[PDB]
């Protein structure tokens, strides 16, 4: 039974005649009348099996009297039937033909002879000859010959040459072909001429000749001779229920062969002439093509339907076929489907069940249970007592049904929580009842959205529903730290009502004695819900060991604020419920609540804030209208007094001043300036518009609007989508997208205009054809993650190696951005890492990183430290758990057995969905730090600097950074660095148009090397008088000098040319176009002026995981060095480099604006074009590979309003990152990129201790992660899901092998997962095949 | 118990060992239908399985323990 | 898929579907009937001097 791999290679035709039965030569396969299986037939007893039990079709050997007999008339057998879908029948043709995966597709045939598809389709499509041997060496191999060329061929010689034109033409080639003189003659001539891309075809061969050689495959095989047939229980042929019959489509298929295979072996016998055979066996790889691909080789092929047929191999072809429909995902027994609805009294761990669901459902645990007790006899009797409607049916009901938690799904599964395990509990209705606040697991409400329910049968996954799946085991979610029970609708607004603080209650004032007591007053109308009343409590806290210690304090506090205290459990303190407790406190209140007291009473704690939530609404009343809503009377005037302004621009537009740009620029915005201040008008008309009396004159306090109290509740929105009701709904738009000239004046509570409702449709018809497709480009998205993912479960505790990455923030841009401590949160520490006083390690080269822990960090000023990710994990075939830090949803230590991927891959493609709807001034005080810095004073006393690496950051005195911006090469400063910079001082300008070439060094100026009417022009200034030599641009000037590089020379009163401080290089400016040099000859330039100026998504998401690089890469610097220019635009410029010691010139659209200089050097990590940003992998190392794309793509989210732990994307750049290319030789190949962790194998067996040096050295390698599931050791893995005939052509000219490692392998042949539960056997299966 | 099996985690170590321990716990019970440790109070077999648990009675090395002396009292039968 | 200013008298901005069909299917407002080509017309009122 059990098997431990499985293999694959190319079929011979011997193997095939011993696959099989019997020789199916007639397609006869039910007679006209007669339904019965044919002799000789397609569904033949004879070979494929018998039907009906012992019972022969003519009736000699019969009812056991004859054991092993067949019925030597008919020829059909007696034995046990169901084999009609294990035994094949087969056929032996008469002309051999071909294979179509094997030759449409490289063709993997004519790739092996280096042969042209199109010199194979004169061939075998019977065009013209091809030589096989040329008997005589005038001629040579591989020789398509034309049939009048051919008979010249004959009538010159006749003998000395053999050439057919047939598929046994190309039969003979593979037979006649050795590979041992090719493959070591591909050897000897690799070493001769290795330019690549001849050399490329040296390295493909050498693969395919030596795979045959050590495999055992052989290519006369890939053309066929024998074929196998299905088991006719694939090709069925079944009547319906009224004697019409319907067949699978194979049986069609099939018919086709043994009719055109019968009329030529009788076509042979007569003789045809030697026109008609050719297109015998030319209909024959015609209707072989049909079963293999239909419409693949020419036109289609279609039947009575008038639409295409489904072929032999459209059956595993995409998702119509089985690997991605019926094998991954399937049916399923022992479930159903109903509708959801709430329940304010089920507890968490509860959920109600109908009972005519359930009883229907539970079936098989009924009849085990009766016969237990008694009552029903046999099974027959059992089934009768069902409709019999008795009392102990509902008595074995509850009683089979308490303890048996129960699964819940919903579609789409988006992640981790949208299934859970809750128990029954009976309701006498017909429809799943089912938790209110579960619905933000589900991002579901209550619209009719059907739920689908499960049952786990066997003992051991009900206590996975119990252990693991069950509703309290899971709370915090994996994208943070907050909990998943925020609480939805009014139990957040049935807080916010009753703690609140005003003065109106009656009673406020006289002191109270207990939280029980204002029971018996705010009920008896003594007390209101808002009372500000001085109330004695009595808290608790654990400054002792886990220890209660006790203390009384009283508190000038509310009256609805203490009945609150009647529930929490005595460790937190009467200053947490002390606010309006809106979603933010509330959410944080159960988070600080399992802070603390761990996680069980806050299970306990949020079934007893839905029981209040409620009931104080029930005592409140929340009700809307048309009155709440409240428009200011500034409503007239504000945009009158706009209004008579459109028409002044209009009236300069009619006195044509004003362009289209700056009046179209100048109506939208004051037509939306005061729209900006129509919440300007109802705020101050409508937060403190009540007057309530009290002790007093008025009183201003919060408002009795009942609307700003339910979006500071969180219930629905924040005060911008007031602004579509009170004032005016903002702008509007074109489904082409431009932003309108007039917008609205009028609302929801006055009445849009039959034009204003026409435009409206725009945005909304529009605003919901873009989302209805934005789920498919998810669904997308999350598939092709969760399959780079597929292999990731921990092993080790400890890899042991070297350090990784270093925790910063990322608050670049402008204020804080992310907390240095949150990003260490939840990890363990890399480096020996100490506080600010010198060597004060906290760590032991690791720390598990809580969040005390991080409260000692915040408390230190320091801000840097680092941290292992899984890049510096290196446990072959996982991570380990020393460098996960904390699982994000159980909350603790992360242990081993679990996935990490998958959660990842949720994780990420979950909120996808949910997401696509000058001069820089100083902020606040503190230290001053700009460095790799090379500078200059200019002639204006400050920081002048000419170098690209430097831009300012702006910090406070301790040493945590404030702010931090970029700033351009050649930017005029205002004070200098390390200083002391006050709040609110200009420090930086520069004009945005220019880039300038500004003198670092001070000299005279000549007009040298450029003489006019070859490299320039005369440009004078006809005005004012002052022009230098004028540089035009790359296409307008003579050739006569655009060989000549121009350079206006710094020179001296001698002749020199004035060195720059430090050099001997020459300073001479190389300038190219556009850049006019002002000053005219003679006249010195300082240190530090311009001679010249030169003046001027989730699809982005699918561009940062799918390793696309962009169609402008900015260039780098490939390798350092006083760099030179190179050749004058054949095709593009050549950059001729020149290191300080080391060895390059290569295209640059100079079409584009460069950056370095023809003699100024650079150094690598610089870019030569300008533009965005592989090379980054080449050049520079592994850590700040990571750094940008975690910093982009986690960016996004935080733009648009999503929090996702940064570990889960580099979950992925480790997946990311598997190859290496490889530079050496003398232990295995040269050149070709392979596995890295094989990649360290190697140099641990042979660079080490075995040999000195033998091995071969490597980068790093990046595919495209679509295609690194296709780049695969495991092939079913990459057969599953995409591009199933490629995957399974290389996989058998190869002769590869699966371990069934994967765990997509193990889920398709109903083996045990290699995770959780399952990772505890599958290592007693692993340490049983080392030890036997 | 009916709402938690996180105690029934900080005595083991592990969320899945847990699912094993009580399966081979529960299946001398199931169809073995040995005697239990923990009084019943009315509940299945899985509920009595994780109650005994809690207080550190069943682990990997007892319900090995319970049968090593067990296979060679029957072992020192058969002969 | 989308609306367009000749839209307006001829076919309704509100009553289409909503799923992969939703910009394919229209319905044609109260008051208008076709031509003999089959491009739809729809009425209005002319004002001859105010
Ligand atoms: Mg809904
Ligand atoms: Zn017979
Ligand atoms: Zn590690």
């Amino acid at each position: 039974e059990e098997f431990d791999a499985i293999k694959i290679a190319l079929a011979s035709p011997d193997m095939i005649r011993s696959w099989s039965f019997g020789e199916v030569k007639k397609p006869e396969t039910i007679n006209y009348r007669t339904f019965k299986p044919e002799r000789d037939g397609l569904f033949c007893a004879r070979i494929f099996g018998p039907v009906k039990d012992y019972e022969c079709l003519c009736g000699k050997y019969k009812r056991l009297k004859h054991r092993g007999v067949i019925c030597e008339k008919c020829g059909v057998e007696v034995t046990q039937t169901k084999v009609r879908r294990e035994r094949m029948g087969h056929i032996e043709l008469a002309s051999p033909t071909a294979h179509i995966w094997f030759l449409k597709s490289p063709s993997r045939i004519g790739l092996l002879l280096d042969m042209p598809l199109r010199d194979i389709e004169r061939v075998l499509y019977f065009e013209s000859y091809v030589v096989i041997e040329g008997g005589m060496t005038n001629l040579e191999r591989q020789q398509i010959l034309t049939e009048e060329q051919y008979l010249d061929a004959l009538e010159e010689f006749g003998d000395e040459f053999d050439a057919k034109m047939g598929a046994e033409a190309i039969q003979a080639l593979l037979k006649s072909m050795d590979l041992e003189q090719e493959c070591e003659q591909l050897r000897e001539e690799l070493n001769e001429t290795n330019s690549e891309t001849k050399r490329k075809k040296l390295t493909k061969r050498i693969k395919l000749l030596e795979a045959f050689v050590q495999s055992g495959n052989k290519p006369e095989w890939m053309i066929l001779t024998v074929l196998p047939v299905l088991p006719p229980d694939l090709r069925p042929l079944v009547p319906l229920d009224g004697g019409r019959f319907a067949t699978s489509d194979l049986n069609d298929l099939y018919r086709r062969v043994i009719n055109r295979n019968n009329r030529l072996k009788r076509l042979l016998d007569l003789a045809a002439p030697d026109i008609i055979v050719r297109n015998e066996k030319r209909m024959l790889q015609e209707a072989v093509d049909a079963l293999l691909d239909n419409g693949r080789r020419g036109r289609a092929i279609t039947g009575s339907n008038k639409r295409p047929l489904k072929s032999l191999a459209d059956m595993i072809k995409g998702k119509q076929g089985r690997f991605r429909q019926n094998l991954l995902g399937k049916r399923v027994d022992y479930s159903g489907r109903s509708v959801i609805t709430v329940g304010p009294y089920l507890r968490l761990h509860q959920c109600g069940l109908p009972k005519k669901m359930a009883l229907e459902l539970f079936k098989p645990f009924i009849y085990g249970k009766l016969e237990l007790r008694g009552l029903a006899t046999t099974i027959k009797a059992a089934k009768k007592m069902v409709e019999r409607e008795e009392a102990v049916v509902w008595d074995i009901l509850d009683e089979v049904i308490r303890e048996h938690p129960v699964l819940l799904n919903r579609a789409p599964t988006l992640h981790r929580l949208g299934i859970q395990a809750f128990e029954p509990v009976l309701i006498e209705g017909k429809a799943i009842q089912l938790h209110p606040l579960v619905c933000a697991a589900y991002n579901a409400d209550f619209d009719g959205d059907q739920m689908a329910v499960h049952v786990p049968l066997t003992l051991e996954a009900q206590l996975e529903a119990r252990a693991l799946m069950m509703s309290t085991n899971n709370i915090l979610s994996p994208a943070n730290g907050e909990p998943i029970i925020v609480p939805s609708q009014d139990v957040v607004l049935g807080l916010y009502y009753m703690t609140r603080d005003c003065v109106n209650a009656k009673g406020e004032g006289m002191v109270l004695t207990g939280p029980k007591e204002a029971e018996r007053l705010y009920r008896s109308g003594l007390a209101s819900l808002h009372a500000r009343v001085k109330v004695r409590i009595t808290e608790y806290e654990k400054d002792a060991n886990g220890e209660l210690v006790a203390k009384t304090s009283l508190k000038d506090t509310t009256v609805g604020r203490a009945i609150l205290w009647m529930i929490v459990p005595k460790g937190l303190p009467y200053s947490i419920v002390n606010q309006a407790l809106g979603k933010k406190a509330i959410s944080k209140m159960l988070n600080t609540c399992y802070r603390i007291l761990g996680l069980k009473p806050t299970v306990i704690f949020a079934d007893q804030i839905m029981y209040t939530g409620f009931a104080y609404a029930a005592r409140s009343g929340a009700s809307v209208g048309i009155d709440d809503m409240v428009i200011p009377e500034k409503k007239h005037e504000i945009i009158s007094e706009a209004e008579a302004e459109v028409a002044e621009i209009q009236e300069q537009f009619q006195s044509g001043l004003v362009t289209a740009g700056e009046r179209y620029n100048k109506v939208i915005d004051i037509w939306a300036a005061a729209n900006d201040r129509v919440s300007k008008a109802m705020m101050d008309n409508l937060q403190t518009e009540t007057v309530i009396n009290r002790d007093g004159q008025e009183e201003k306090q919060v408002s009795f609007n009942s609307i700003y109290m339910m979006a500071d509740s969180g219930a629905r929105g924040s005060a911008a989508q007031i602004r579509q009701l009170a004032g005016m709904r903002g702008l509007m738009a074109k489904p082409d997208g431009s932003i309108i000239e007039t917008p609205i004046t009028a609302n929801f509570r006055e009445g849009l205009n039959v034009l204003q409702y026409f435009i409206s449709t725009h945005g909304a018809r529009k605003g919901l054809a873009d989302t209805a497709l934005k789920t498919a480009n998810s669904g997308y998205l999350t598939r092709r993650l969760v399959d780079v993912a597929q292999d990731l479960v921990v092993t080790e505790d400890d890899c042991g190696t070297h350090e990784g990455i270093m925790m910063t923030p990322v608050i670049e841009g402008g204020d804080v951005k992310e907390p240095l401590r949150d990003r260490v949160l939840g990890r363990v520490t890399a480096e020996d890492v100490l506080k600010p006083g010198t060597a004060d390690i906290l760590v032991p080269r690791n720390t598990l990183l809580h969040e005390q822990w991080c409260d000692l960090l915040e408390e230190n000023s320091v801000d840097a430290v680092k941290v292992r990710s899984v890049v510096s994990c290196d446990t072959d075939f996982g991570v380990c758990a020393h460098c996960y830090g904390r699982d994000l949803a159980r909350g603790h230590i992360i242990n081993k057995g679990e996935a990490i991927g998958v959660i990842a891959a949720q994780s990420i493609g979950e909120p996808g969905t949910q997401l696509t709807m000058s001069s820089i001034q100083v902020k606040n005080k503190g230290s001053i730090k700009l460095s790799n810095v090379k500078s200059v004073v200019n002639s204006s006393g400050k920081l002048v600097i000419t170098s690209r690496n430097t831009e300012l950051k702006l910090i406070d005195e301790f040493g945590r950074t404030k702010e931090s911006y970029k700033v351009p090469y050649g930017a005029v400063l205002a004070k200098g660095d390390g200083e002391q910079v006050a709040g609110g001082e200009t420090v930086a300008n520069w004009d945005p148009h220019t880039m300038p070439v500004i003198t670092e060094v001070s000299g005279f100026v000549r007009f040298t090397d450029m003489i006019d009417g070859q490299t320039i022009t005369r440009q004078t200034d006809e005005l004012t008088g002052l022009s230098s030599l004028v540089v035009l641009d790359s296409a307008e000037r003579t050739a006569g000098g655009k060989d000549l590089r121009p350079a206006l020379k710094i020179v001296d009163a001698q002749g020199n040319d004035v060195l720059i401080p430090g050099t001997d290089m020459p300073a001479q400016y190389f300038l190219p176009g556009k850049a006019i040099v002002q000053l005219e000859d003679g006249v010195q330039i300082s240190s530090g002026d311009t001679l010249a100026r030169i003046p001027q998504g989730l699809p982005r998401v699918a561009d940062l995981f799918e390793a696309r690089r962009p169609k402008e890469p900015a260039i780098l610097a490939e390798i350092s060095g006083i760099v030179s220019f190179g050749k004058e635009t054949k095709g593009k410029r050549r950059l001729v480099i020149t290191p300080v010691d080391g060895s390059y010139e290569e295209m640059i659209p100079k079409w584009r604006q460069l950056n370095v200089f023809e003699g100024e050097r650079v150094e690598r990590g610089d870019v030569i074009s300008d533009g965005p940003e592989h090379d980054i992998l080449r050049l520079r190392g592994v850590h700040a590979v990571t750094r940008y794309i975690v910093n982009e793509v986690q960016d996004v989210y935080r733009l648009q309003g999503v929090k996702i732990n940064d570990k889960h994307i580099e979950v992925i750049v480790r997946q990311m990152l598997r190859k290496a290319t490889i530079v050496n030789a003398g232990s295995s190949d040269f050149l070709e990129g392979e596995q890295v962790e094989y990649s360290r194998v190697k140099i641990a067996n042979r660079e080490l201790e075995a040999n000195g040096k033998v091995g071969a050295t490597y980068s790093r390698d990046l595919l495209g992660i679509t295609k690194a599931s296709l780049a695969t050791e495991s092939f079913i893995s990459a057969a599953s899901f995409q591009e199933t005939t490629r995957v399974l052509t290389e996989a058998a000219v190869a002769g590869k092998r699966d371990e069934l490692r994967g765990l997509k392998e193990n889920v398709i042949v109903g083996r045990l997962i290699p995770a959780g539960t399952g990772y505890a056997y599958h290592q007693d299966r692993m340490r049983r095949r080392a030890a036997g | 118990a009916r709402v938690t099996v996180q105690d029934a985690v900080e005595k083991i170590g592990n969320r899945f060992d847990l699912v094993l321990v009580a399966a081979r716990r529960a299946r001398q019970m199931q169809v073995g239908g040995k005697d239990p440790l923990v009084p019943e109070e009315n509940d299945k077999t899985t509920v009595i399985a994780l109650r005994e648990i809690e207080e550190g009675l069943i682990n990997n090395q007892i319900l090995d323990v319970r049968e090593r002396q067990e296979q060679q009292e029957q072992e020192a039968a058969e002969l | 898929r989308d609306v367009h200013p000749t839209h307006y008298g001829r076919v309704c901005p509100i009553e289409t579907p909503e799923g992969p069909n939703i910009g394919l299917i229209n319905s044609l407002s109260v008051y208008a009937q076709t031509n003999e080509y089959g491009f739809l017309e729809t009425p209005y009122r002319k004002v001859t001097d105010g």
